[PDB]
């Protein structure tokens, strides 16, 4: 169906830019993991100089 | 047996049986008699149109909500909802299955022993129990304490909870909702030359509020945007064809959240209603409300949302607590997950109101022990 | 039809890969935040210590 | 076997055992109901919240000390504060253990005569002994003589003591200590 049509395409772009989205959260899961291990090493270090 | 977790709202009734994740049938709230003559003999015209068939033949009805804000003004369309919510929608006689609703805070007593009443009385069911909406978002997120901002389509509610002991003094529930909304919404289409009146056109305006409206992260900065180029106007095909295109008109609608002062209403918006009730709790239980501020409800699912009310809480807290807002993607339905895990648990089994019980003292038992 | 019938179970396959796909990195980013801010107090308790 | 040097106190309950350098657990004396209603089913919330428990849940709680100024004002409250001592903090039956209680001077006689009773037949010890607070002091000094100021967060007194031989005669108890200053 035409509006049947129109609306598969639009909710394919929908997935699209899901998807796009999906690329931005990796990259914040990536630069938060990066966070989580720099936050180890410090609080490591933190802890030592407590010592 | 399995319970049924039915969710009255107001503007989607949202049903299904415990145990699932997501609603068995949700559909809209109206019941809309004909009000044509009609000609045409032996067609097989019914009096009332209930539920989502009236949304198809809206053309030639005039569809009125029986549930205004929050509490129900019209007990005889409430009834014929609920009657074709059970036998239609799901199919499963009520004499065998027990009913879990759901009640907005601070609401009439009158209202909610109506409703236990009737649901013993004419539907007959075996056992039924009223839950606040707010505290079945609060199950939904798998949390335990924040405040949670319950902005459904008739009232919108805020509900601080620590621990599991809510807080009765911090409730505030606010009358500004997705209603008024889209009520604003079609009074300021005037502006352009497109009139909406008819109660059946009040649809066409909610679907134009869904598909286009979004929040603005600055209100003034948008403003000036929008009255230069022309990058935001987005057209809408109408269900007959003549396109229209919405201009500043896209961000001005849902900012009434923030700004009561659009439709006259004097007190303050979403994002000072939280920081009052968070202020109200106790001073050594604030750091844990201003990180797990929670969001639910329909009209929460505005593009952008989460990104202002963050912004203005941190404008509004003090600068060293750390501000998160949780608005999960299933957030229209957050309310009826909830209801479900409350329904499925087997510590909450014995909570119900037996039938033995309503019979013993009357309606008023909703307010006893039995909450 | 046939034409139309690919089109949307092609697009409602998509939307659906999607949607499970930005709502499991939700969870994620969910989770890599949790980390930072679970070492932001750390760090805050590291810097009272020495202090 | 070993004996259990608790000391009740006024404020922090500081117990460990015998022949240590510093107590093993030391926690608030404070033990709170919580006051608001509670909607949340299955979250296994208790009836009271003792100890350092009470110091983290305390926004919504109701804390309130048993101990008032030395004496003991609320006995279910002290008991219950003393049974969670001995099994969570120590985790030690006190079946097996003598115990060494401390007491301020000029202290009311029920007070001491309930505590004793107290821990001979609920908790059931071997044998314990109730000592003043002030000797206790000035034994940890590594002296013999000196006159002690042990101001607590109860109630402060002042012990002279001489060679061993205490001086019942000069003790000059003052009920102004650590409480009234936080007021
Ligand atoms: N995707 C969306 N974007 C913007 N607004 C929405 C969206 N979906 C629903 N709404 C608004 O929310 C309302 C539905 O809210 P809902 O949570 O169903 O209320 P209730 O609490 O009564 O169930 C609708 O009237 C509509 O105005
Ligand atoms: N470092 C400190 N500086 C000032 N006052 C303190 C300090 N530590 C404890 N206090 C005060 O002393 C009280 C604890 O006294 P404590 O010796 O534990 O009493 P008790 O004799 O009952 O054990 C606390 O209530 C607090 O008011
Ligand atoms: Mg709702
Ligand atoms: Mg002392």
């Amino acid at each position: 169906l035409k509006d049947a049509q129109e609306k598969l395409e639009l909710a394919e772009k929908k997935a699209t830019d899901a998807e796009a989205d999906v690329a931005s959260l990796n990259r914040r899961i990536q630069l938060v993991e990066e966070e989580l291990d720099r936050a180890q090493e410090r609080l490591a270090t933190a802890l030592q100089k407590l010592e | 047996t399995t319970a049924l977790v039915c969710d009255n709202g107001s503007g989607l009734v949202k049903a299904g049986f415990a145990g699932d994740d997501a609603p068995r049938a949700v559909f809209p709230s109206i019941v809309g008699r004909p009000r044509h003559q009609g000609v045409m003999v032996g067609m097989g015209q019914k009096d009332s149109y209930v539920g989502d068939e009236a949304q198809s033949k809206r053309g030639i009805l005039t569809l009125k909500y029986p549930i205004e804000h929050g509490i129900i003004t019209n007990w005889d369309d409430m009834e014929k909802i609920w009657h074709h919510t059970f036998y239609n929608e799901l199919r499963v006689a009520p004499e065998e299955h027990p009913t879990l609703l759901t009640e907005a805070p601070l609401n009439p007593k009158a209202n909610r022993e109506k409703m236990t009443q009737i649901m013993f009385e004419t539907f007959n069911v075996p056992a039924m129990y009223v839950a606040i909406q707010a505290v079945l978002s609060l199950y939904a997120s798998g949390r335990t304490t924040g405040i949670v901002l319950d902005s459904g389509d008739g009232v919108t509610h805020n509900v601080p909870i620590y621990e599991g002991y809510a807080l009765p003094h911090a409730i505030m529930r606010l009358d500004l909702a997705g209603r008024d909304l889209t009520d604003y919404l079609m009074k300021i289409l005037t502006e352009r030359g497109y009139s909406f009146v008819t109660t059946a056109e009040r649809e066409i305006v909610r679907d134009i509020k869904e598909k286009l409206c979004y929040v603005a992260l600055d209100f003034e900065n948008e403003m000036a945007t929008a009255a230069s180029s022309s990058s935001l106007e987005k057209s809408y095909e109408l269900p007959d064809g003549q396109v229209i295109t919405i201009g500043n008109e896209r961000f001005r609608c849902p900012e009434t959240l923030f700004q009561p002062s659009f439709i006259g209403m004097e007190s303050a918006g979403i994002h000072e209603t939280t920081y009052n009730s968070i202020m109200k709790c106790d001073i050594d239980i604030r750091k844990d409300l201003y990180a797990n501020n929670v969001l639910s409800g329909g009209t929460t699912m505005y593009p952008g949302i989460a990104d202002r009310m963050q912004k203005e809480i941190t404008a509004l807290a003090p600068s060293t607590m750390k501000i998160k807002i949780i608005a999960p993607p299933e957030r229209k339905y957050s309310v009826w997950i909830g209801g479900s895990i409350l329904a499925s648990l087997s510590t909450f089994q014995q909570m119900w109101i037996s039938k033995q019980e309503y019979d013993e003292a009357g309606p008023s038992i909703v307010h006893r022990k039995c909450f």
